[PDB]
């Protein structure tokens, strides 16, 4: 069946804009640097720009998936595959579109020597990240997930700072595979019930208790190794610092949102009833992940390492809110992931500021950079704010509404996960104030120079988001209430 | 629209520029063989296609042939 | 020695004739194949003329393989020649010299 | 002088690296056990214990069975 | 004229028809449901 | 070579030779940059990621350490390099091979100069 | 009685141009007058040429090659199955002689007799893949296997080829014993040596308490000739030896074609015949152990053919899986498997005929190859990132069936294993792209840029490889349509 959509900026042509980036730039000389950046700039944008347009002939009111169109793999047409969006998946759209420039601009600078493999690869993450994203099937999923994982141990593996982003890239290459084939065995068990992937069938289709129990925890391997729920987060800690500032960036603000787009889009509609059973297990998994992480990250003394396991107590407080199963967890979950992405990012970028000048990453090198840092330090500080959940800021919003969904499922739960206010904010200001409180250290570092012309651009927007999120979250949450609710609902009929 | 032409063409075109650039020779070095590569992929592209519908043709009858078999178990 | 020509596959067109005579089939070669014949063995010559250069024979090689070109298009030649007569290839041509003499 | 790459300490970096590689000082000894065994095992099924009460508690208050879990 | 509803009229333009959303919608499922017997026939003929 | 080693010319990779050098059985180990008008004679050395400056003399069996600027006639140790000036080095490499590649570009192949030569002998039969 | 050999155009061609070749190569390579010239290169030219005029001769006249098929009955048997197999086995052979001039000119290996050998040994398998007899199938597996000992052992001055061809030899002959060991018993059971007689006789009884051992042994010691030859565990070991001592294009062809030949023997004696279980058995546990042992012993290795070798034992591990199911998708996938991992195979094998020139032996002589040539290292990373089996790469094909062969069967173990394995794998092969991508070395080796042939055929199997699952259907109606025509 054709369903071909009537509008005329689809998610087809979204998905073609990056791949005619990566073809033209397969055949330009490394000579020409200029035309090389410039032209990997212009087709990240142009997506930009793109994705912002689907934002706008978005309909809020609808429960269906949008912009539906279909791709037709074989004559036979037994299988067919659909793209589409709705709610939940929108704006990962616009953050994957929003960041990738992020990434080629960090680079700017550095870029005569990257090359034009650094932007191809950046370009075809892109183009794999918005498919997953876009995929109403769970083989299809499957196989755009799996296929980032080549671009990324590419761009851990070349251009990391140093010899540990060996160790790092086989971490994240063999704990994803490994994940990754627990939900190809869900899938495939899945399709001998069916006879079919497509998403929207098998939200139709009744499973049994016992078989949903069995399909649940198939699915958990892989998606708690995505969060990563505990304890399968420690390749996130190597692979995150050894990274290079963009690699970093694309890791921590989309790829770490699959696990609980995946928990969000398959695992809770698709078996109700293993999703409550389970329910006490993820709850525990999370608190303990949020307490013992937050406590570990106040011992770190590696900029990004801190950065790195901040994410960590912030994904599985997402878990708790999707976990909770109503309004207020849903949309909270879905804006603390938006916003993490933002917010993270940033401080990835900050952290990247201050490593191509120094190079050292070891926090007891700086101290007193507001002397000679103003504007880096007063944007660190925004950022450090952002990251304790400030009210005002982004994250604070999608924070508080996952405590009011998991207080009034379990008051025990939330109180756990609130010590994260506690926790959160200790090691954030400790951070903050060993690097731009009290004096310099000449004997380590005497030269310094605050941030350049792209480097206050690139920070420009993520401030404009986080305080656009922070003071009026309505534009976001109103384009979204009717899929969370139809999320809420499923399984039930009262 | 994308026919089996531009797409052999295409195919073609890029097999010749891809064997060139593996033997570090200028992207085109022989161009009167990018044009032979262009025709020869839209030839090839051209027959795949034909020759897939002729196996699917064949393997429907192949299949018949196999279902009336299994059929004359119930009889 | 028992003979049958008798296929497993049964022919899908006219049998202008069963088990037809070598002299026969080579009378019946058209024009397509003569140029399927003379294609095959000027390839090979080819392919035997720029082989030979590097090792000096280009003259012998050419010799060489247009033998093996003479007898692979002679082959096809008498394949598809034979093919049609027996009704496993189109044989529009042999069917209606057939309805004729 | 020269540069604005740090000036590196080698006890600063010895200490970093240190910090790096800690797993391959880890001995099975009865203080780890203990600490593993207590909030590894432990104190994870306490909570979950706790998590687990709380809405069968929750359940007796509505006038309904335990809900079966896992 | 105005921009606004210059602006109005050209985002309803960009819009799906909901009606007919909802209806291709109808038709997977109603198709899918009773299409998805034919290929586990094949998977059961006997390879004897 | 006086050092007694071998005294084959070896000029490993990422190497800039600067205009005018004069180079006998020298060895320059990868990523150096030679100064322009600079001289290395027989059996010398130059150490990974070493500059010499324009107008160095480096007598025979001589050698410059790694990590360090060196100049003069005879040459003589300047400073040690940063590791920002060292990491610059492969850099000036690329550029050149960059440009380099322009020059390329205007060659094909073969060249027409044989029809010149061609008219040239019919001109005289 | 000409028109019955019409059945048989493909073979007396080629037999016939090998002999011309032949003669003109001793004629040539002998003559004073033109100083002895060497003629690898143009017999490997004529002999390409005799290899695409057989593979025209057979493709065009598919009807023909089943005339006269009562009169050919006792000889052999062609059908829609024999067709695309042999077909697949010429284009083998083809890509395989196209990756040999550079080796024949620059190593100077002046020898023409290497091709005929392997036109002879291209005959043998034809014969493999239309035998329908036991005798008919022991001579042309014997025939094949001469070819290759002599082969194997061409660099007669080399401790590393004449050891390999010793222990090939040794292990290769006694494997055929026991293998005729098993015809013979079978012969004295049955009183049948056809294929069609033993199915009558074996069907319907398997084992019905009063089994005939002699069937049983016969049928066990067939297996264990087959199964040494797909290299499977534990009849395995001579496979990385004989691979890595013999000369790279021997070991190139010895890595696809024997394959193809034996998986068709394979699969029209047992599956065509009749013992059932037990045998399936068979090719389970040695397809756990093939798949086990490969991946190990890969991780292992430190040299380029050696992985390459039990890759190889690794994939026919999941290639027998397939064959163990006992369903029409069991053979189909094991035919996808198998044309998947051959054109992955000549993809690979093209890549280490080009660095041999430069003389590459250990992994780590790959450093930074991405730098010294950087469209080289992307399509050996697709052609690694293919094995492993990331999608949507067409290796990937090779993994999604071997997990959906075991959860419907209710193979767990195997699921757990093929995940193990496969995770296991995709650690070595991607430990190969770091050393391209990722490594600093001290010291670089930088390598010749290949000659043409292997360029235009490593862009090829490349575009293949990234691109199949866009348009797979041709390979998935062309292996339904094979695995149906064994029964039918
Ligand atoms: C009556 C007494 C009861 C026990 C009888 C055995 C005799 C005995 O133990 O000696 C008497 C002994 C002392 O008397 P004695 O005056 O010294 O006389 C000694 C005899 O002459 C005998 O002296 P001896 O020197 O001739 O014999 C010493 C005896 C001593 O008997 C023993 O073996 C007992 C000692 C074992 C205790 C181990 C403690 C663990 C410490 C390790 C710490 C590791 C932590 C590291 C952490 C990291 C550090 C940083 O050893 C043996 O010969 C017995 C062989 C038994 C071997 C057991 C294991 C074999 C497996 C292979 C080896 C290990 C491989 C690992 C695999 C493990 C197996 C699954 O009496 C006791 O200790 C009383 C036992 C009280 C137990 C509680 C009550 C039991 C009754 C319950 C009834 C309910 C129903
Ligand atoms: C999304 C897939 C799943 C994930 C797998 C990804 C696998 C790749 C990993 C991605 C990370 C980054 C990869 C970087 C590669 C990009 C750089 C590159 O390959 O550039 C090549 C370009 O390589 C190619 O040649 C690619 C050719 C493939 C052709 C495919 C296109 C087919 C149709 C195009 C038609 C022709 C062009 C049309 C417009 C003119 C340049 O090669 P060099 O070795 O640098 O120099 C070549 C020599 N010379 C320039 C002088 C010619
Ligand atoms: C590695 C995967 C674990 C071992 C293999 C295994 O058990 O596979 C299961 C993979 O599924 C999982 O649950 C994966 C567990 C991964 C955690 C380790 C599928 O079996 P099942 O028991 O779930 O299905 C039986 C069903 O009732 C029949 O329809
Ligand atoms: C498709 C196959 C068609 C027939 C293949 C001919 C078989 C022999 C040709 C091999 C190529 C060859 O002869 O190489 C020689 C020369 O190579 C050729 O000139 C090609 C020979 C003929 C091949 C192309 C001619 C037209 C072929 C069209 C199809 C027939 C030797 O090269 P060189 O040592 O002179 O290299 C020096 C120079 O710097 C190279 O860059
Ligand atoms: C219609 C466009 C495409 C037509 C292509 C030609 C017609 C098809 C015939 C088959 C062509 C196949 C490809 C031929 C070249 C194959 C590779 C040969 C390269 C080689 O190594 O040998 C060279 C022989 O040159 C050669 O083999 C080439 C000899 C002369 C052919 C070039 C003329 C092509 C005409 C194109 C259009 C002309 C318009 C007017 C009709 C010697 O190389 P070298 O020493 O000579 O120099 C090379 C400078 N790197
Ligand atoms: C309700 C149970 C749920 C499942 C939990 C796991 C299974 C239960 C526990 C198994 C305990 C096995 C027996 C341990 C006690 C015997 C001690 C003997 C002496 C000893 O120290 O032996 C060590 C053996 O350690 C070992 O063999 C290590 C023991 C295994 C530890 C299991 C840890 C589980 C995961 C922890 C939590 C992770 C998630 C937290 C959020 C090696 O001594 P050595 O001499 O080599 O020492 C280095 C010296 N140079
Ligand atoms: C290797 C790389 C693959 C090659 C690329 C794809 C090839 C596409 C070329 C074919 C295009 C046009 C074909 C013309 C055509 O239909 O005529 C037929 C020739 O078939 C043919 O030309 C058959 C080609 C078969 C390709 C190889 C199939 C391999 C199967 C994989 C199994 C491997 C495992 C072996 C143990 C004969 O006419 P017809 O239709 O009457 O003849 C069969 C009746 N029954
Ligand atoms: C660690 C924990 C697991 C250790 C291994 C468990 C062994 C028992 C498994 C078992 O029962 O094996 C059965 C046979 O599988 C088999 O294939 C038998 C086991 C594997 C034998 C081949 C591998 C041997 C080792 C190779 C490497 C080492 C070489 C020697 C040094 C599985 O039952 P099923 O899968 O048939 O059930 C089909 C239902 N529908
Ligand atoms: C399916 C995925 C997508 C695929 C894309 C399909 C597109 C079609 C391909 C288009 C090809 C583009 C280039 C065409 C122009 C080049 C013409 C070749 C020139 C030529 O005569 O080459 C000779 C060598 O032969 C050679 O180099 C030819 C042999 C090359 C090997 C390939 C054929 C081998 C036999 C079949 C293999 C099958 C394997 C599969 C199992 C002489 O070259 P030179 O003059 O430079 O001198 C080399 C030094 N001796
Ligand atoms: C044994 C059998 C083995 C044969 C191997 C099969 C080819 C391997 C695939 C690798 C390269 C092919 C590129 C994938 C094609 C991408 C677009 C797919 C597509 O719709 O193109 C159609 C096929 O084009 C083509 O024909 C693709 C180009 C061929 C290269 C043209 O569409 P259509 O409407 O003409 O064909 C009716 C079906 N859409
Ligand atoms: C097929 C059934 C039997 C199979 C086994 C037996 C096959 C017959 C033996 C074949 C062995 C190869 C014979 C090679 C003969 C070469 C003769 C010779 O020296 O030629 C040089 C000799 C003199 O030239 P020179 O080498 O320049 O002195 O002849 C030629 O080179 C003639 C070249 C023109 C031929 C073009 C037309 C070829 C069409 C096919 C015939």
């Amino acid at each position: 069946l054709e369903h071909f959509c009537e509008c005329y900026f689809n998610l087809s042509g979204l998905i073609l804009c990056p791949v005619l980036g990566s073809i033209i730039l397969l055949f330009i000389p490394n000579s020409r640097i200029r035309l090389i950046r410039l032209i990997g700039l212009c087709a990240s944008l142009i997506t930009f720009l793109y994705s912002l347009v689907l934002w706008i002939q978005f309909d809020s009111s609808t429960a269906k998936f949008q912009f539906v169109e279909s791709l037709r793999w074989l004559p036979y047409e037994n299988i067919n595959f659909y793209l589409g969006i709705d709610g939940i998946s929108l704006f990962f759209v616009i953050l994957t579109t929003f960041l990738i420039p992020i990434c080629i601009l960090v680079g700017w600078s550095g870029m005569r020597s990257y090359g034009k493999e650094y932007i191809i690869a950046f370009l075809i993450c892109e183009f794999l990240m918005i498919a997953v994203f876009c995929m109403l099937d769970l083989l299809l999923f499957y196989v755009f997930f799996e296929s980032v994982l080549i671009p990324m141990f590419i761009i851990i593996g070349v251009w990391g700072s140093r010899q540990r982003k060996i160790k790092a890239a086989y971490q994240f290459f063999l704990y994803t595979l490994l994940g990754s084939l627990f939900m190809l065995l869900a899938i495939l068990l899945i399709l001998f019930q069916t006879g079919t992937t497509d998403l929207q069938i098998l939200l139709t289709t009744e499973f049994s208790e016992r078989r949903q129990i069995f399909l649940w925890i198939a699915f958990f391997a892989s998606f708690a190794v995505k969060v990563p729920m505990v304890p399968v987060h420690i390749w996130l800690p190597e692979a995150h610092v050894e990274a290079p500032t963009a690699g970093s960036v694309i890791l921590a603000g989309i790829l770490l949102k699959f696990g609980t787009y995946g928990f969000l889009r398959f695992s809770i509609p698709m078996f109700p009833e293993a999703t409550l059973c389970f329910t006490p297990f993820i709850y525990t998994l999370s608190a303990i992940a949020i307490i013992y992480t937050s406590l570990t990250t106040l011992r770190q003394i590696d900029l990004k390492k801190i950065i790195a396991y901040s994410s960590v107590a912030h994904m599985n407080l997402v878990t708790i809110g999707m976990f909770s199963l109503n309004i207020q967890g849903i949309g909270g979950s879905i804006l603390l992931m938006l916003s993490h992405g933002l917010v993270s990012s940033a401080l990835f970028l900050c952290v990247g500021v201050l490593y191509d000048r120094h190079k050292t990453r070891l926090v007891r090198y700086y101290g007193g950079l507001v002397s000679t840092m103003p504007n880096f330090s007063t944007i660190f500080f925004f950022f450090t704010l952002a990251n304790m959940s400030l009210p005002g800021t982004s994250s604070f919003i999608g924070e508080f509404l996952i405590l009011v969904g998991a207080f009034q499922r379990n008051s025990l739960v939330a109180t756990l996960a609130a010590l994260g206010m506690i926790l959160g904010a200790a090691y954030s200001l400790w951070l903050y104030n060993r690097v731009v409180s009290g004096n310099l250290k000449p004997d380590f570092l005497h030269k310094f120079s605050d941030l350049n012309g792209r480097e206050v651009f690139i920070f420009i927007p993520f401030l404009v988001g986080l305080v656009w999120m922070g003071v009026y979250p309505k534009v976001f949450l109103d384009c979204m209430h009717t899929s969370v609710s139809n999320l809420v609902q499923h399984g039930k009929f009262h | 629209p994308i026919s089996a032409t531009m797409v052999g063409a295409l195919l073609g075109l890029g097999t010749q520029m891809y064997s060139n650039a593996l033997r570090k020779l200028p992207y085109m070095r022989h161009p009167w063989e990018h044009v032979v590569g262009m025709g020869l992929g839209a030839v090839f592209a051209n027959q795949l296609v034909k020759w897939d519908v002729k196996l699917k043709e064949d393997l429907d009858v192949m299949l018949a042939k196999a279902r009336a078999a299994n059929e004359r178990r119930y009889f | 020695m028992n003979t049958d020509i008798t296929a497993l596959e049964k022919a899908q067109y006219p049998v202008v004739d069963r088990n037809p005579a070598f002299t026969k089939v080579v009378g019946n070669f058209s024009t397509l194949d003569y140029l399927r014949f003379s294609t095959i063995t000027g390839i090979s010559v080819t392919v035997g003329y720029l082989s030979g250069i590097k090792p000096g024979i280009k003259g012998p090689s050419m010799v060489t393989g247009g033998l093996i070109g003479l007898m692979g298009g002679f082959m096809y030649a008498y394949q598809n020649s034979a093919g049609r007569l027996m009704g496993f290839f189109p044989n529009d041509g042999e069917v209606a010299s057939y309805q004729k003499r | 002088g020269g540069g604005m790459e740090t000036n590196k300490n080698k006890f600063i970096e010895d200490w970093g690296s240190a910090r790096e590689n800690l797993e391959h000082n880890f001995r099975w000894t009865r203080r780890n056990f203990a600490l593993i065994g207590i909030f590894g095992i432990a104190l994870p099924i306490i909570v979950y214990k706790g998590i687990v009460k709380d809405f069968h508690m929750q359940d007796e208050d509505a006038g309904r069975p335990h809900r079966k879990f896992l | 004229g105005f921009i606004m509803e210059f602006a109005e009229n050209l985002v309803l333009r960009l819009m799906e028809n909901p009606e007919e959303r909802d209806r291709k919608a109808r038709e997977h499922i109603y198709e899918m449901h009773e299409r998805c017997k034919k290929i586990k026939e094949m998977w059961a003929l006997p390879i004897r | 070579s006086p050092t007694g080693l071998p005294a084959q010319t070896l000029i490993d990779r990422y190497v800039t030779v600067g205009a005018y050098s004069l180079l006998r059985s020298c060895t320059i180990e990868p990523e150096c940059i030679i100064g322009q008008h600079s001289i290395l004679m027989e059996g010398s050395l130059v150490e990974t990621r070493s500059i010499l400056e324009a107008g160095s003399v480096l007598p025979p069996g001589r050698r410059i350490p790694s990590g360090e600027l060196w100049g003069g006639n005879p040459a003589r140790f300047i400073r040690t390099l940063t590791n920002e000036e060292t990491l610059e080095i492969p850099k000036l490499a690329v550029a050149i091979n960059h440009l380099s590649g322009d020059y390329f570009s205007e060659f094909l192949p073969y060249s027409t100069i044989y029809l010149e030569v061609e008219k040239f002998k019919k001109s005289l039969g | 009685m000409f028109n019955l050999f019409l059945a048989v155009f493909p073979e007396i061609f080629i037999i016939n141009a090998t002999f011309i070749l032949l003669i003109h190569g001793v004629v040539f390579s002998t003559s004073k007058k033109y100083d002895y010239p060497p003629l690898a290169s143009n017999v490997g030219w004529l002999g390409l040429l005799s290899v695409l005029i057989t593979l025209l001769l057979l493709a065009a006249g598919a009807p023909l090659l089943t005339i006269a098929h009562l009169f050919w009955n006792n000889l052999f048997r062609r059908d829609n199955f024999t067709y695309f197999c042999q077909i697949f086995l010429l284009l083998s052979t083809a890509g395989t002689i196209s990756m040999c001039f550079d080796f024949f000119d620059q190593e100077r290996f002046d020898a023409f007799e290497f091709i005929v050998l392997i036109l002879l040994s291209t005959c043998g398998m034809l014969f493999m893949i239309s035998a329908y007899d036991l005798i008919a199938m022991y001579l042309a597996i014997e025939l094949q296997s001469l070819c290759f000992y002599v082969i194997a052992a061409s660099k007669r001055k080399s401790e590393f080829s004449t050891e390999a061809g010793l222990k090939y030899l040794i292990l290769g002959a006694f494997s055929s014993g026991i293998l005729l060991f098993g015809c013979s018993m079978i012969y004295g059971s049955t009183g049948a040596t056809h294929f069609d007689q033993l199915a009558k006789i074996l069907t319907g009884y398997e084992i019905t308490g009063a089994r005939s051992s002699g069937i049983f042994m016969g049928i066990l010691f067939i297996a264990v000739g087959f199964l040494f030859k797909i290299t499977a565990v534990p009849f395995h070991m001579w496979a990385p030896d004989i691979y890595e001592g013999s000369p790279t294009p021997v070991t190139a062809f010895l890595s696809i074609a024997p394959k193809i030949s034996i998986f068709a023997n394979i699969l029209r004696v047992f599956i065509y015949g009749s013992y059932g279980a037990t045998l399936q058995q068979i090719f389970f546990f040695c397809s756990i152990a093939s798949m086990i042992l490969g991946a190990l012993a890969a991780m292992a290795q430190t040299k380029v053919k050696r992985l390459l070798a039990y890759s190889s034992i690794g994939h026919v591990g999941y290639i027998c899986i397939g064959f163990s199911c006992g369903t029409i998708e069991g053979i189909q996938s094991l035919l996808i498997g198998i044309f998947i991992y051959a054109l992955m195979t000549m993809d690979a094998f093209a890549i280490v005929l080009a660095l041999r020139q430069t003389r590459v032996k250990y992994i780590a002589d790959l450093g930074a190859l991405a730098k010294t040539n950087p469209i080289l290292a992307i399509t050996f990373s697709i052609t690694m990132f293919s094995y492993a089996g990331i999608p949507p790469l067409a290796g990937f094909c090779s993994k999604f069936y071997l997990f959906f062969a075991a959860l419907g069967c209710g193979a767990y173990f195997l699921a757990l294993v093929g995940v193990v394995t496969s995770v296991i794998g995709c650690f070595y092969y991607i430990r190969l792209v770091k050393r391209m991508f990722f490594d600093t070395p001290r010291t670089w080796i930088l390598y010749e840029p290949m000659d043409r042939n292997k360029s235009l055929l490593l862009a090829m199997t490349s575009f293949f490889i990234t691109l199949f699952l866009l348009y797979p259907s041709p390979l998935f109606s062309v292996t339904h349509q094979m695995a149906l025509s064994l029964y039918l």
